[PDB]
């Protein structure tokens, strides 16, 4: 029946309550975990400082996807071991499936001497196989970058595990090279997706030495707020400084001067 | 004390505050009466009468004032009534005043009375007078009131030169006010916050008067204010003893007795009651109680009781009604007017065709305010704050001329306008507190002054005043304004925050403290007088008739709710308080204590933006806000946009605050009444609050919440987000086209690329094209350069320069622009570093260099961040990284000589009756240091380099080589070298007993004067100096054979190279490996050192043999040395040192109760302060005298010959004191009962510690920081001199350890570890000081070209590190030709900066010569810089005047420190002087010099010390003046070098050339030089021609005295001159002509010159000087020491022919009156 009440419509906006789980990130520092022995040597040990990984876990969101390229070089005498040294952050912007990188790759002075070693990205849950998106992501960056070895690059995933951070990294093999360059559907099971595409790399966590991070030299990282303005083919450089958290002020600018219209 | 119990303050707390009515009945004067009328009553009160002129009462005209006080009451012909009563007690007594009368009688007057008292006790006889001798405060309870009494004494005191202004809005660094004004007009809270932050470099110690105007607010909530203000005052002058005059001006209310004593007001002379008859026109009183309860019948009923009473005097008198808002002001203003033309009543507002009808009119059509325009025709208007200000004035103008009939404004008209009305009517007593969170009543303040204004002075008969409010507020107001309302205390809500204050400013140290600063307070007289008000029973007042016990529970409660929130730490035993960082911010920024409590909960590194803001939600400022029902919609409608989110609900208050703060900084205007005033107290109070969490985070290192914070109080002040573009900071800019920049996303880092015609194209425009272009160079950008300076591998000093990138322009920047500094770590964490940097106004366009040092580890890290922030500007900052993947680190210092276990060798072995005979008295055998190295220096001539900490007994060692030298030949010359000359002096007096006194050698120190120092150096066999005074000599080796025939060279302290005075010390010693190795066989060099890492590099540069170099680490000390070094958190200066006071006493008791204890301190004011402390701590333990171990009555024959107030006091109590201030004697009085046992603490200054023949136990540094006079900025202790103080816990034969404490700020305690424990690294710093030695050389003949150059440089310690650290000189390689390109442009720059400056000559790039100009500045040890413009400012024609303003500007006097409390004091000197000065500037370091060199020749004694300073700038005066002898003697000018040769000796007797050559003699009288009245008596010469038995008759002096009189004329120059011109015939112009001279003396050589007022001895010099009359024409000058029979030969040319007549001049540069003329005839043909 009713025509007998009155219920006005109230806004709540979808980053409210993820930028009050986001001050909450740095308690998940002190609980990093990585996987380890399940057939997964390859030839090749990263090593990853934790104080760029801690800093990069904080500067992300619990369910949009971020990304930064690794960067590094190997000690004195043992080809063997790869420590990581940077990690570039670039214009993105992403979902709770994959990211949205430019086309351009880091481009430096100060990488120049450094070898790209892949890139690392946050995961909204703990999977026990590797994304295929990110085998076709990783894949066509390949293509497209002879810079990038498929046995000496790999995919880092952080996974958002209740309390602590999970971390696991993959590497492509020459069937799923070729499988992720062509891929179209990015669906969660595209077809001639197999698990036959990746194996498993190892990682071990150290605190001997420390990395450092690269951001863009005018703009920050962060576009989730500013999708239209970016673009595929946005070129970009980068300067010696470290990221910026996920919702701070200069990443949502529209937040600030559209409540301070009348 | 005695058992405690603790009390609920908040239950003895008056809530009504202001409103609180003490009186339960009220009388009110005959003829009251009350009527009856609609659910509302009215009381009626008479206008009372004037009492008749009683006594002697006669209105005092002005002209009857002293005359001084006159100038301040142009305009008045006659005092009034109660002026009149007050001008004998206010001009002629110093006494505590208390006036009370009813406002408008005139209080203002009489404390302008006490103003101008004060300001004549200070005055001059010019006229103008010293305005830097006094200090006056104004305290004024409103803004308002305070700005119009500015202007208002500003133009009254016009007339005496006197500066009165408001303070500004926050001042931490712009308080440049406060020492130009004299007259400060300030608010309660104003003044009272300045007091806190007790640092004295405040002006506050010049206050002589305090004015409380309005001083009953103590019945406010205010008013504890005024208690704080008074107790801190007066208590303060007991802890001082120096008078400051309190004047208290209060209205005519109950309890003025107390608020008398209170004030310490003696009732008997300083009290004055005048009851509201002595109002000047008499109130007719109308009070209104409206009973209705509803809000809306009583809203129209009040609205039908003003418009009845408005009718009442429509026409006949003019209406002022005040409302408390500034929109019910039109309101009212609107429902009146309105509603009269329900009734048809406009018309007898105003008279139709009147002549005040059509200027209301007109004015009304260009008024600007359509609120106004819409009133103003019809006779109405408005006032408020929040409008225009000229139309204010167009309202005050026209209700002033009677023209506006109803006026409708608020509180700010009546407080800061002298606007008076015939019928005041105050609509409504309900005003909305915001800090109570609801509606309460006016504060009694506003009534009392709004019903001030009602009745003019001028034209009224009568006054009527109605006021309308609640039936239950009537007994109220009834009180108030008829002298009934009881005046109470406040105080004991504030108590804690208020103690707490006392605490942070050392004013109260223990409970004991509190309860006697307690007594002071308003609350304690009135507890006195009044138990019953305050919670007191008799049971209780008689069982402690003073309230003693009383007082101690409230301290003892508000010190728990103090030390339960971190703020104070209580130990309820001992009573004592701790202060705490914590607990001084919550002091030095205003807020209440269980605020601070909440963001030393919350506050984490970790934080957000959205918890920041709930944590600044919680502050207990916003206890009282609530959510009301009425305002939870509009809230919601924000909440769902904010950019901050919010993660409580709406019910709770703290959202409320949360999204009121930021609609603020979005410039939201909302429509909730309560909102917008919420909204104002929250934001008003944000600034102060978020700059104490700003600096609670930034001195915690907390990187990133301390830009969130920063930020934050950025976004607060400019109201702006910082996503917004920052071109909108800029007013004048509109906001137009911020957004038409803002839609366009593109970085404002940009527009710096782009020129003016394309900015606009960006933006589509092609109008403004220089516009933004201007506005974008105007916004502060820095550059910021940096040169890695590596110390060790672990310390890093980092040289930072920062260049401006924009333009300056008052209009925008004002006169300075704050910078915060910030080093960050890698991860952007944590602050390694940060401080506080300004860009003054004066320096907007050169470099600034900053030096700090970080730590770094061996993994070396990425990189470090500086951030330069800045602390006003939003979006302002440059980030510059410093990358140290290219950081060339040193290598780890070797490891050191290892102490060999010896057996200790006994005095015997040196083998030698004589020398044996100064050691074995002493001690039985030498330390482990001096046995190893005894065969090396004992029985070896190779180099020896012996390193050892401070206290190792280095100095017998360099005894060793001295003993030796003197066996070999008995006849050595040994030249021992310190850095320090108070180690000169100590080392001169030991060595004169040792050498001198038993073996009968010459023991000499040079005194820096040329004419003494190269005799002392050839008849001595031991030369004691300082570098300098060694580099002089040194320096003209090739031409003196006493210089190069050293036997032994002995450096000591060498490890000072690195210091400020290091490359002088350098370049002597590489001087001497020089002159060793070209002349025939080597001079032996032995160096002494504080441990040294790369000791092996002076080894090297000294050549000292491997097994010859002992370089020891401070672990092998022959007495252990125990160092503890503790952290102190407190960054304020004098907060962190009263937090070091009571642990400096308990070091003294744990690590050596018995033995003697030293104690430095920063400054010499700190030296007796500590003193005073150290005592009475030892006294509240109950242990005094335990400190003097001799009987107390064998210290009078010490303890009367001194000087000084409590060194006295201290002394009897076994505590002394050093520093500068005392004279030579009572220094060895202190230092001579230290060393023998009696007194056991003495407390010196850190400028002695070089000084001191004592040494202790333990040692105490309390704090390693000093205060620059300079630069206005603290100065960390140079590493050298706390290693010298560390030396003194140093007693071998006494004490088998040595202990020191060192007290220090937490960011230098781990800077001290690595540079104390482990020895230290020294480096050079002679690339930067390479000018004037490379002149030295080029003089010399040394260097000839600039390979020789290149040669130079490699003798050198600056070279031997430029390999081992290359990156502290900036280099990037130890390469060979890296170094060569280095050495070269060193070369090439030091090379051309000379020529440049005319010192030396450049041929075909290569060649190098130097210059008569370069020759003059080596000879005299010179600046290159002073002797340059030693001929830019010289002429022809200078004379006595130019050469003291050209010498005076010398870099030497850049040096010696500024005071500007002294400013008036060379106001006046530069009048004193007979000589005429034209330019402004006296802080100009050379300035202040030429005033203080014709102070010594004005004989003007006393300068406390500042005596010192002009000693010291005796010491570079002769060789100066000297200079422009020869610089003016070279061009052939006459006059000007005759005049300054005879300058020279009128500093050396601080004299003249007017006064008379009599005032040499000793014991001679500026006065009775004219008792030669026409004796024929103004030679000295004729002092002697007469008989002795005659001669003592007229002088009228001792027997004693005239024997120093006889010294002098048997020292007189004597002499007989003889001049021949060498074949005086055969003379052709252009051949050789030479005319000799012959000076014989008498006898003399008896001592040196006579001169008791220069510090120096020197030695008679001559000059022979021919000239031509006064043509200026010098044709020959000659210097010449003569000792007896001397000749002179002087060369010229013969100008042309004919018959020129020359002369001869025989001057002196010591003795006036001497200067010889002959005159003679050449024939030339
Ligand atoms: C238009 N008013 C003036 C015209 C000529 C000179 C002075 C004034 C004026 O400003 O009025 C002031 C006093 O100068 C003026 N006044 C003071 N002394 C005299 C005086 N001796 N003769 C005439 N007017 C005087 O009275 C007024 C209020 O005195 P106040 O200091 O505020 O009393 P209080 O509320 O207790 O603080
Ligand atoms: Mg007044
Ligand atoms: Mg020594």
């Amino acid at each position: 029946p009713l025509g007998s009440m009155t219920q006005t419509f109230s806004s709540k906006t979808e980053w409210r309550v993820r930028a009050i789980s986001a001050a909450n990130l740095h308690l998940r520092t002190n609980h990093i975990y990585v996987s380890s022995d399940d057939i997964k040597e390859t030839g090749y040990t990263y090593i990853l400082p934790k104080n760029v990984l801690k800093k990069f876990i904080c500067i992300s969101d619990l369910r949009a996807q971020i990304a930064g390229y690794l960067y590094g070089v190997s000690p004195p005498d043992n080809p063997q071991v790869k420590e990581i040294r940077c990690i570039v952050m670039v214009p993105q912007w992403g979902t709770h499936q994959t990211v949205h990188l430019p086309g351009q790759l880091p481009q430096h002075e100060y990488l120049k001497e450094m070898e790209p070693l892949g890139w690392i990205h946050t995961q909204p849950n703990e999977s026990p196989q590797l994304s295929p998106q990110d085998v076709t992501t990783h894949a066509k960056i390949m293509a497209d970058n002879p810079s990038w070895d498929g046995e000496k690059t790999i995919i880092i995933t952080c996974s958002f595990t209740p309390g602590s951070c999970t971390l696991t990294a993959y590497k492509l093999t020459p069937s799923g090279y070729e499988w992720g360059r062509q891929n179209t559907d990015k669906g969660n099971n595209p077809k001639g997706y197999l698990p036959s595409h990746y194996e498993r790399v190892q990682m071990l966590l150290s605190d001997r030495f420390l990395g450092f991070f690269m951001v863009p030299a005018q703009s920050s990282w962060n576009y989730n707020f500013m999708g239209v303005r970016h673009d595929p083919n946005m070129k970009y450089e980068l300067q010696l400084a470290n990221p910026k958290e996920f919702y701070h002020e200069v990443h949502r600018p529209s937040h600030f001067l559209n409540f301070a219209l009348l | 004390l005695a058992p405690r119990q603790v009390l609920d303050l908040e239950d003895l707390v008056f809530t009504q505050g202001s409103h609180f009515m003490a009186n339960k009945r009220c009388q009110l004067p005959d003829g009251s009466f009350r009527r009856q009328r609609k659910g509302y009553e009215e009381v009626h009160v008479p206008a009372l009468k004037p009492k008749p002129f009683g006594s002697e009462e006669q209105l005092l005209p002005v002209e009857k004032l002293p005359k001084y006080a006159q100038a301040g009451f142009e305009g008045f012909k006659t005092l009034n009534r109660i002026q009149s009563k007050l001008y004998r007690a206010a001009l002629e007594t110093d006494e505590n005043l208390l006036l009370c009368a009813p406002t408008g009688a005139g209080k203002t007057n009489v404390a302008l009375m006490c103003m101008l008292r004060e300001i004549g006790k200070h005055i001059n006889m010019d006229g103008t007078i010293n305005v830097d001798d006094f200090k006056i405060i104004y305290i004024a309870p409103m803004r308002s009131l305070v700005q119009e009494m500015v202007g208002s004494f500003g133009k009254r005191l016009a007339t005496y030169g006197i500066t009165v202004a408001e303070l500004t809005g926050d001042h931490q660094l712009c308080k440049e006010e406060i020492s130009a004004t004299q007259i400060i007009v300030c608010t309660p809270e104003k003044w009272d916050i300045i007091t806190r932050k007790g640092g004295e470099r405040t002006y506050t110690q010049l206050v002589r008067l305090i004015i409380l105007d309005e001083i009953h607010l103590l019945h406010d909530d205010r008013g504890p204010v005024l208690e704080a203000l008074v107790a801190r005052a007066i208590r303060n002058i007991e802890m001082t003893q120096e008078d400051v005059r309190l004047i208290g001006l209060s209205a005519t209310l109950p309890n003025y007795e107390d608020v008398a004593t209170f004030l310490r007001v003696d009732p008997a002379k300083g009290l004055f009651y005048f009851d509201n008859s002595f109002r000047p026109v008499p109130l007719e009183q109308t009070y209104v109680g409206i009973t209705e309860k509803k809000a809306i019948k009583r809203f129209q009923i009040m609205n039908e009781i003003v418009y009845e009473k408005i009718m009442e005097h429509a026409g006949k008198n003019q209406v002022l009604v005040f409302v408390h808002s500034r929109k019910e002001t039109g309101k009212t203003a609107r429902a009146i007017r309105d509603m009269c033309l329900e009734k048809d009543t406009l018309g007898l507002f105003l008279r139709e065709g009147s002549a005040s009808t059509e200027v209301l009119r007109t004015e009304a059509e260009q008024c600007k305010n359509l609120e106004l325009k819409d009133l103003l025709p019809y006779g109405f208007a408005i006032h408020h704050a929040g409008m225009t200000r000229v139309d204010r004035t167009l309202v005050e103008d026209l209700f002033a001329d009677k023209h506006i009939q109803v006026l409708v404004s608020t509180a700010t008209l009546a407080w800061g306008v002298n606007l008076p009305a015939h019928t005041v009517i105050i609509k409504g007593t309900q005003v909305y507190s915001p800090e109570k969170g609801r509606w309460t009543e006016l504060g009694a303040l506003d009534i009392l002054q709004m019903l001030g204004r009602a009745g003019r002075p001028q034209y009224d008969t009568k006054g009527e005043g109605i006021l309308i409010t609640s039936h239950g507020e009537l007994q109220y107001y009834l009180s108030l304004l008829n002298q009934q309302l009881p005046i109470e205390s406040q105080m004991v809500s504030k108590l804690p925050d208020m103690l707490n204050a006392e605490i942070v400013l050392g004013n109260v140290q223990n409970a004991k403290d509190a309860v006697n600063w307690l007594g002071y307070a308003y609350l304690y007289i009135r507890m006195l007088r009044s138990p019953t008000l305050y919670g007191i029973s008799h049971d209780d007042l008689k069982g402690d008739p003073l309230l003693d016990q009383r007082r101690l529970d409230l301290v003892h409660t508000a010190a728990l709710m103090l030390d339960k929130n971190n703020l104070v730490k209580y130990d309820k035993k001992t009573g004592n308080f701790q202060v705490t960082e914590l607990g001084r911010i919550a002091s030095h920024y205003y807020i209440t204590n269980d605020t601070v409590q909440t963001y030393n909960q919350l506050l984490k590194p970790t934080l957000s933006e959205i918890e920041l803001f709930r944590v600044f939600s919680l502050s207990s400022e916003f206890k009282n806000i609530t959510v009301r029902e009425e305002e939870k919609l509009e809230l919601q409608k924000l909440l769902e946009r904010v950019p901050i989110p919010v993660k409580e609900s709406i019910e709770e208050p703290s959202a409320k605050i949360n999204v009121l703060l930021q609609a603020f900084i979005s410039q939201l205007k909302l429509e909730g009444f309560a909102l917008m005033a919420d909204m104002v107290y929250v934001t008003q109070s944000a600034g102060r609050l978020m700059r104490a969490i700003f600096e609670i985070v930034l001195n915690r290192g907390w990187a990133q919440l301390t830009d969130k914070t920063l930020n934050l109080c950025k976004m607060i002040d400019k109201r702006m987000w910082q996503s917004m573009c920052p071109l909108r900071q800029f007013r004048k800019l509109p906001e137009e086209v911020v957004k038409k920049i803002e839609k366009k996303n593109f970085p404002f880092e940009r527009l710096y690329d782009l020129n003016h015609n394309e900015i606009g194209e960006l933006i589509r425009m092609p109008k403004m094209g220089k516009t933004i272009h201007k506005y974008v160079h105007l916004f502060p950008k820095l550059e910021l350069s940096v040169h890695l300076q590596p110390i060790t591998r672990s310390t890093l000093k980092v040289e930072l320069t920062i260049t401006p990138d924009f333009q300056w322009d008052e209009k925008v920047h004002g006169s300075s622009e704050a910078f915060w500094i910030l080093v960050e770590d890698v991860d952007s964490e944590v602050i390694l570093h940060h401080e506080y940097f300004l860009l003054k106004a004066k320096y907007a366009q050169d470099e600034h260099l900053i030096t700090f040092f970080v730590p770094v580890f061996e993994p070396l890290p990425p990189q470090y961040f500086i951030r330069v922030v800045s602390d006003r500007w939003l979006s302002c900052e440059t980030q510059l990284p410093v990358s140290f993947r290219h950081l060339i680190l040193p290598e780890k210092y070797p490891p050191p000589t290892e102490l060999l276990d010896l057996q200790p060798l006994p005095v015997s072995a040196l083998r030698n009756s004589a020398f044996e005979s100064l050691y074995q008295d002493k001690f039985p055998f030498f330390n482990p240091i001096q046995t190893q190295v005894f065969n090396t220096v004992y029985n070896s001539d190779d180099n020896v380099f012996v390193g050892a900490p401070t206290g190792s007994g280095k100095t017998i060692c360099a005894e060793f080589a001295i003993l030796r030298m003197l066996l070999q030949s008995s006849e050595g010359r040994c030249v021992y070298i310190t850095p320090m000359e108070a180690l000169a002096e100590q080392v001169y007096m030991d060595w004169y007993e040792k050498f001198q006194d038993r073996l009968n050698k010459k023991v000499v120190l040079l005194t820096g004067e040329t004419s003494t120092d190269l005799k002392l150096l050839g008849k001595g066999n031991i030369i004691i100096s300082t570098p300098e005074k060694w580099d002089i000599l040194s320096r003209r080796w090739k031409q003196r054979k006493n210089v190069q025939n050293i036997n032994l060279f002995v450096v000591d302290e060498v490890h000072l190279i690195g210091g400020e005075n290091g490359p002088v010390l350098e370049v002597i010693c590489s001087r001497m490996r020089y002159i060793s190795s070209q002349i025939e066989r080597p001079i032996r060099i032995v160096a002494l050192s504080s441990s040294l890492s790369n000791a092996k590099d002076v080894a090297h540069w000294l050549g000292c043999s491997a097994t010859s170099t002992f370089n020891f680490h401070p672990n092998v000390r022959p007495v252990p040395l125990e160092l503890h070094i503790q952290g102190f958190n407190i960054s304020h200066t004098q907060t962190r040192l009263l937090s070091m006071a009571k642990p400096v006493y308990h070091a003294i008791t744990k690590h050596s109760p018995k033995k003697p204890v030293i104690v430095f301190v920063p400054s010499r004011k700190q030296t007796r302060l500590t003193a005073i402390d150290i005592l009475t701590t030892c006294a509240a333990d109950i242990q005094r005298q335990r400190f003097l171990h001799c009987t107390e009555k064998d210290l009078i024959p010490y303890l009367e010959k001194l000087s000084d107030s409590t060194l006295k006091e201290t002394l009897l109590n076994g505590v002394g004191y050093l520093h500068e201030g005392l004279s030579p004697m009572e220094r060895r009085l202190v230092e001579q009962l230290f060393s023998s046992g009696a007194i056991q603490v003495v407390v010196a200054s850190r400028s002695l510690c070089w000084g001191m023949n004592v040494a202790a136990h333990l040692v105490i540094i309390m704090d390693t920081q000093y205060y620059n006079g300079k630069i206005h900025a603290y100065v960390d202790y140079p590493i050298y001199d706390v290693l010298q103080m560390v030396g003194h816990a140093n007693r071998p034969l006494q004490d088998d350890e040595g202990r020191c404490v060192i007290m220090c700020q937490g960011s230098k305690k781990d800077f001290f570890k690595k540079f104390l424990y482990e020895p230290l690294p020294v480096e050079s710093h002679l690339d930067h000081c390479m000018h004037d030695h490379f002149n030295a050389e080029i003089v010399t003949k040394t260097i000839e070209n600039k390979q020789d150059a290149v040669d130079y440089l490699t003798w050198t310690f600056l070279y031997r590190r430029m390999t081992q650290n290359p990156n502290y000189y900036n280099l990037q390689g130890i390469s060979h030709r890296h170094l060569s390109d280095h050495l070269s442009e060193l070369v090439e720059q030091t090379l051309s900066d000379l020529e440049q400056s005319k010192c030396i000559s450049i041929e075909d790039e290569m060649d190098v010569a130097p210059l008569n100009l370069g020759m003059i500045a080596a000879y005299y040890y010179i600046n290159y810089t002073t002797i340059e413009l030693f001929s830019m400012s010289l002429n022809a024609k200078t004379k006595v005047r130019g050469l003291i303003e050209i010498i005076s500007n010398a870099a030497e006097y850049e040096n010696i420190p500024i005071r500007h409390h002294e400013d008036n004091l060379l106001r006046q000197l530069a009048q004193k002087v007979p000589h005429k000065l034209n330019n402004p500037k006296f802080n100009d370091p050379h300035v202040k010099t030429n005033l203080l060199l014709q102070a010594h020749l004005s004989r003007m004694q006393l300068s406390a010390e500042l005596q010192s300073d002009t000693e010291e700038i005796l010491s570079k005066a002769i060789r100066l003046i000297q200079a422009c002898v020869d610089v003016l003697s070279s061009n052939g000018w006459l006059s000007p070098a005759l005049a300054a040769m005879e300058l020279a000796q009128m500093v050396t007797q601080a004299m003249w050339s007017k006064d008379s050559y009599l005032k040499q003699l000793p014991h001679f009288t500026s006065e009775h030089i004219k008792r030669c009245t026409d004796k024929g008596v103004e030679s000295v010469f004729d002092i002697m021609e007469m008989e002795d038995e005659e001669r003592n008759a007229l002088l009228q002096l001792t027997d004693s005295q005239i024997a120093d009189v006889a010294r002098f004329c048997n020292r007189y120059p004597n002499i007989e001159l003889s001049y021949e011109v060498v074949d005086k015939d055969s003379i052709r112009s252009g051949g050789p002509v030479v005319v000799l001279v012959q000076l014989e003396r008498e006898e003399e050589v008896t001592g040196p010159v006579i001169a008791p007022l220069f510090p120096q001895k020197r030695e008679e010099g001559w000059w022979v000087v021919i000239g031509d009359a006064k043509s200026n024409s010098l044709i020959s000058i000659k210097r010449l020491t003569l000792q007896q029979k001397a000749k002179v030969k002087l060369d010229f040319v013969a100008p042309a022919t004919g018959a020129h007549n020359y002369t001869l001049y025989f001057m002196s540069d010591a003795y006036m009156g001497c200067d010889q003329e002959y005159k003679f005839s050449v024939d030339v043909k």
